[PDB]
RNA sequence: AAAAACCGUAAAUCCUAUCUUUUAAAGGAAGGAGAAGUCGUAACAAGGUUUCCGUAGGUGAACCUGCGGAAGGAUCAU
RNA sequence: CUUUUGAUGUUAGGGUAUUGGCCUAACAUGGCUAUGACGGGUAACGGGGAAUUAGAGUUCGAUUCCGGAGAGGGAGCCUGAGAAAUAGCUACCACAUCUAAGGAAGGCAGCAGGCGCGUAAAUUACCCAAUUCUAAAGAAGAGAGGUAGUGACAAGAAAUAACAAUGCAAGGUUUGUAUUGGAAUGGUGGGAAUUUAAAACCUUCCCAGAGUAACAAUUGGAGGGCAAGUCUGGUGCCAGCAGCCGCGGUAAUUCCAGCUCCAAUAGCGUAUAUUAAAAUUGUUGCAGUUAAAACGCUCGUAGUUGAAU
């Protein structure tokens, strides 16, 4: 008899959008990213 | 089960008790099933 | 009913899916050979997997046994000339050595940046997705495809591709640069 | 695919403490009465 | 040609019997799970009567006792 | 177990296209069985084959081909070279259609399609052009078959950029990286060649046709197993998460969210089943003093195994 209770979290947490950023790139083009994000800078 | 039975490690009933206190529920379920049929 | 046209998978997938070093040596491959998706070595190996496979039972048998004599050498003859294997090899465990860069030194993208043409291996891929590039003869826009050693002296510019003496350029920009010309003149 | 009879609250075991939502459904192949657990968050309320 | 009879092939229905599967049920008696419930202290220390086995009887319960075994004993030993 | 009611055999016959207990008459008492008969179960059509496989193995095979069987369930029959035929007939049972009530007519487990059942499966499309069959055999038909439609069942290839300059970082003037800014190209729209039985699709050619290339990639996770945050808010044994171990009672690396990151990627989860993992079914190849497991003991038939020459 405690289902009234269902949701509490869910409800109660406060609403954030989820704003824009930049288009993610996908494909070979992330996989280069990676490749070169990890061996290149680093020394 | 098998032969593996008493074997206290388990710190429970004692085998031999547990025993005889089937049986005597085994009798009375024969009576039981004797004076039915 | 049912059709009778076979078909077959290509990669095999490769279980334990988080090996570090596996990962880090795959991120590795990918990068350099500029290919687009770790199902392409996997292809790879599965390919690599098949000729040895085949190079190991070759090699169970003895010498001199016809089997051999036929396969091994059918093996050989299609390895240098798909260009794993060079003029040095003569055995069946040059076979069994060939290795994952070896592979992928054949692929069309590999080839066309190692000539020239384009000088990135990621260049090079974008371009025979453009289809600008020719075998000889024959255009093919497959990156994974695979050159023999009688092709590599004929690959180059697809003759009806910009760089390969087509149309020149935008013929946006070059309508409006003549407009504006005309306009002024 | 069974029909919900009515939802349900269950203890956890005792190390844990909560009360699973759950349903009872009378299946349709066989009108079998089964317990099952919705998932989710708040998705109790949102089965009728 | 109808029609009929007789052997034969023989559907189908009914009776009876058996078997298989499912299922109701007063009452009875288990098992498992849950909670801080009640009563005791059985086992683990020589667990405060060493423990256990087979068998038999008894008791609110764990259990107790007799007979014969075992050490998995608390003894590898004048 | 079988054997009155054919069970096993003999003799004679009947019947068949032919042999035969296939059936009849007489006679005999045989026939099978722990090397599993006779029964029971199968969510069992068999095989060619499929998945998984180091080697053994384990599981699957309604389903392209072959063989068998069936046309709601049984039985019977005509024609015919060939049928116990079912888009042939006859009858019964169960369904079910029209009827003027007297009577007629039916069989989608053929192709579409509908209801129902369900977790679970497509268009009441086009054509005989290809393959092939039937005929009085070019020329007619063929829901055989082929074509298209629906189709994230599976399978293959493969976009979501690439490049140059400064600024920044790293290095002795080489790499990565926010600005600019011109090329390349599909997706898409249109016309055509072509293809096609017709059409569509592919391919090819010509016009348009990408900068936030808005022509925007998602799914599942980030304690361990297991790659990736003790970052920030909310909740506070509640809600919930969690395959397992576990997390949650005010710092929650695990819940609910944002950011970031990880993995796979036009694919990614979930459920069930199955295979490997499993040398946890062990012939290869397990274990049996104490973890599960040497019969209380001996004899003993079947079985298994057996000195040398």
């Amino acid at each position: 008899g405690s289902l009234a209770r269902a949701g509490k979290v869910k409800n109660q947490t406060p609403k954030v959008p989820k704003l824009d950023k930049k288009k993610r790139l996908t494909g070979r083009a992330k996989k280069r990213q990676l490749y070169n994000r990890r061996f290149s800078d680093n020394g | 089960h098998g032969a593996s039975r008493y074997k206290k490690s388990r710190a429970k009933m004692r085998w031999k008790w547990k025993k005889k206190r089937t049986r005597r529920l085994q009798k009375k379920r024969r009576k039981m099933r004797q004076r039915s049929r | 009913p049912k059709s009778y046209r076979n078909y077959s998978k290509t990669a095999r997938n490769p279980k334990r899916p988080f090996e570090k070093e596996r990962l880090d040596q795959e991120l590795k491959l990918i990068g350099e050979y500029g290919l687009k998706n770790k199902r392409e070595i996997w292809r790879v190996q599965y390919l690599l997997a098949k000729i040895r496979s085949a190079a190991r039972y070759l090699l169970t048998l003895d010498e001199k046994s016809s089997k051999r004599i036929f396969q091994g050498e059918a093996l050989l003859r299609r390895m240098v000339r798909q260009g794993l294997l060079g003029e040095n090899e003569e055995k069946l465990d040059y076979v069994l050595g060939l290795t994952l860069p070896k592979l992928l030194e054949r692929r069309l993208q590999t080839k066309v940046f190692k000539l020239g043409l384009a000088k990135s291996v990621h260049h090079a891929r974008v371009l025979i997705r453009q289809r600008h590039i020719r075998v000889g003869k024959q255009m093919v826009d497959i990156p994974s495809f695979l050159v023999r050693v009688d092709s590599e002296k004929h690959i180059d510019f697809a003759t009806t591709s910009p760089f390969g003496g087509a149309r020149p350029g935008r013929v946006k920009r070059k309508s409006l640069k003549k407009q504006k010309e005309k306009t002024e003149a | 695919k069974g029909i919900v009879v009515e939802k349900v609250a269950i203890e956890a075991k005792q190390p844990n403490s909560a009360y699973r939502k759950c349903v009872r459904v009378q299946l349709i192949k066989n009108g079998k009465k089964i317990t099952a657990f919705v998932p989710g968050d708040g998705c109790l309320n949102f089965i009728d």
